[PDB]
């Protein structure tokens, strides 16, 4: 009579199924989830500077729609646009809206520097009841609606050189009246024109007379354009009517700033990764919450679960029942 | 798995072994008992911790990107923006699927391997004083009191001590 010595390994009562090269489901002792599939529903206010747009799109804050005046000179890592946002100034369009929104979002600032443009022989600071500011008529804070002085609108020809060491972003526009009566009444000339140029580029916009749909008291429109002026270059603005003039320029930065559409409330917490659904943890390498992300995020994948085996094959003793 | 120990020549695991991943069960003159092997247990765990930390290594931080949802139909440019994102997501989804498949196959093979490594090491300790029954158990051909069993488990078992005793019992 001697002895027996058996070698073996553990097992557990409750194993997990995982995928392998040879098996689509096979049981191991433990595994861990590699796909983040949940969010708190809330955007953490740290560590990124979150700016809630509230009632305002970035573009309306840029232009200076009065109910968006609170955004003057603001900065952000992430600007959050809400589905409840509305415009409440003169009706307008932006050809290439998406690009202007992108470049401003990326710049991360609305810092505005006023410049003393000289508009000889026109009336400045035009307003409208479409864009109330306090009790009276008003306008976009960063734009200067020019109309005739007396019975003339001369050829406007002005310059603003950039002798700084940073880029200037100028926002300007063109007024499209609904009737010929309106055109001549405001600008004298029967057809206006706006030419904005630098050494290397130029934009010429001819206004267009005609009704558009009635929006906030007006069938007319303003179209918004932009021009970047680099150090050593010069802005020239030439117009015989319909110019919506800049009051200055926006400072441009480069950096980590962006914009996101989300209705998630902002809360006091810390999360590197932000989605429109809210912040998510980033301990896992993959996520199924949203393909739209900002920050240090798991990579978006289609699977809602992927299990990484963290133990051996789980082999229970063959059972009698 | 590739080594054929776990779910192979070892019929099943031990739910009873709660202090380790691999180990020993014995029967001798003094009764029966169980003990975990720490080295093999730790080798498996260290290798699994290693791959876990490699996999969960944070490696991408992205800020301004392209838009991925659209409120207006636009055509060509939007088709491309969508296709770019859909292409990316599919490639990442594939990487993720392949990664877990490879990782998990390997995890099963390495755990199977570690079982086998402990078994071969034990077989080598016992030299000619035992025989492989073929089910993970050695029949030892001599008196092996708890001191002797623990000597095998903690690596101090001298086979020359019991060789004459054992060789006789084997061939007689
Ligand atoms: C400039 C002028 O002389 N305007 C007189 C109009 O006030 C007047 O009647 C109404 O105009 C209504 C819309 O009005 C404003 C506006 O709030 O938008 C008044 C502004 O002061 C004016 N701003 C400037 C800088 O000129 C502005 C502008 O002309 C238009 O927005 C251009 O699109 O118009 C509304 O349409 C009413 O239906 C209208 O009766 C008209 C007609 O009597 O006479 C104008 O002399
Ligand atoms: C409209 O406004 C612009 C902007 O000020 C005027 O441009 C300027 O035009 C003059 C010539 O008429 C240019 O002068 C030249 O400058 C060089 C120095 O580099 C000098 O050596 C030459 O002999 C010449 O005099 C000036 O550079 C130019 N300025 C800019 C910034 O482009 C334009 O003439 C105005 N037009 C009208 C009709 O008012
Ligand atoms: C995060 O939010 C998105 C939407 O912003 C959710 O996806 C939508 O929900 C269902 C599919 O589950 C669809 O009917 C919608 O069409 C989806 N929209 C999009 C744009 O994909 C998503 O399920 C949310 N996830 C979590 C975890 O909250
Ligand atoms: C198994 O892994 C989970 C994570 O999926 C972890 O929380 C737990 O501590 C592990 N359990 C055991 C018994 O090791
Ligand atoms: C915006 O900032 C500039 C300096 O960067 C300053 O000249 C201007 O007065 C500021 N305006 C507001 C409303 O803070």
């Amino acid at each position: 009579p001697g002895a027996t010595l058996c070698l073996g390994h553990h097992a557990v009562p409750n194993g997990t199924l995982v995928k392998t090269i040879t098996d689509d489901q096979i049981e191991v002792t433990n595994a861990t989830e590699l796909v983040q599939s949940s969010s708190t529903g809330k955007i953490c206010n740290n560590p990124h500077r979150i700016l809630d747009g509230i009632d305002c799109t970035l573009i309306d804050a840029l232009l200076g729609d009065p109910h968006c005046d609170v955004f003057q000179n603001e900065t952000w890592d992430l600007f959050v646009e809400r589905s409840k946002a509305f415009s409440n100034c003169y009706p307008y369009d932006v050809p290439d809206y998406a690009s202007l929104r992108s470049l401003v979002a990326s710049s991360g600032t609305l810092e505005f520097i006023t410049e003393g443009f000289t508009w000889t022989g026109v009336t400045q600071n035009g307003g409208s009841n479409a864009c109330k500011r306090g009790p009276g008529s008003g306008f976009f804070s960063r734009l200067n609606w020019l109309t005739k002085s007396g019975s003339t609108y001369p050829v406007l020809n002005v310059t603003m050189p950039n002798n700084d060491n940073f880029d200037k972003l100028y926002i300007w526009g063109v007024h499209h009246p609904s009737t010929n009566q309106e055109q001549t009444s405001l600008y004298v000339q029967a057809s206006g024109r706006v030419t904005v140029s630098t050494r290397r580029s130029q934009q010429t916009i001819i206004p267009n007379i005609g009704s558009r749909p009635w929006v906030r008291l007006s069938s007319s429109r303003i179209s918004i354009y932009w021009t970047i002026v680099k150090p050593g270059d010069v802005l020239v603005i030439n117009s015989n009517g319909n110019l919506i003039a800049p009051r200055g320029y926006f400072k441009m930065r480069t950096g980590k700033s962006s914009i996101m559409r989300s209705d998630a409330p902002i809360d006091t917490c810390i999360s590197e990764c932000i989605t429109p659904n809210g912040s998510i943890p980033n301990d896992k390498p993959f996520q199924n919450v949203n393909k739209i992300t900002y920050g240090a995020c798991p990579k978006y994948v289609k699977q809602n679960t992927l299990k990484l085996a963290t133990g051996m094959r789980n082999v229970p003793e063959k059972q009698t029942r | 798995g590739l080594f054929g120990a776990i779910a192979g020549f070892i019929e099943n695991g031990w739910e009873g072994m709660i202090d380790g991943w691999y180990g020993f069960r014995h029967q001798n003159s003094e009764g029966t008992g169980q003990a975990a092997d720490l080295k093999s247990t730790q080798a498996a765990i260290d290798q699994i911790n290693g791959k876990l930390n490699r996999v969960i290594e944070k490696t991408n931080e992205k800020f301004h990107q392209i838009e991925k949802e659209f409120s207006e139909v636009e055509g060509r440019i939007q088709d491309l923006e969508k296709y770019v994102e859909d292409t990316k997501i599919d490639l990442w989804s594939y990487n993720a699927e392949l990664l877990v498949a490879l990782e998990n196959q390997h995890t099963i093979d390495l755990t199977d391997s570690e079982m086998n490594k402990l078994f071969e090491k034990t077989g080598r300790q016992l030299r000619e004083n035992a025989e492989d029954m073929g089910n993970g158990c050695f029949k030892i051909y001599h008196k092996c009191d708890n001191a002797c069993i623990e000597s095998i488990r903690n690596g101090t078992y001298d086979h020359d001590v019991y060789r004459d005793e054992a060789l006789n019992n084997r061939f007689q």
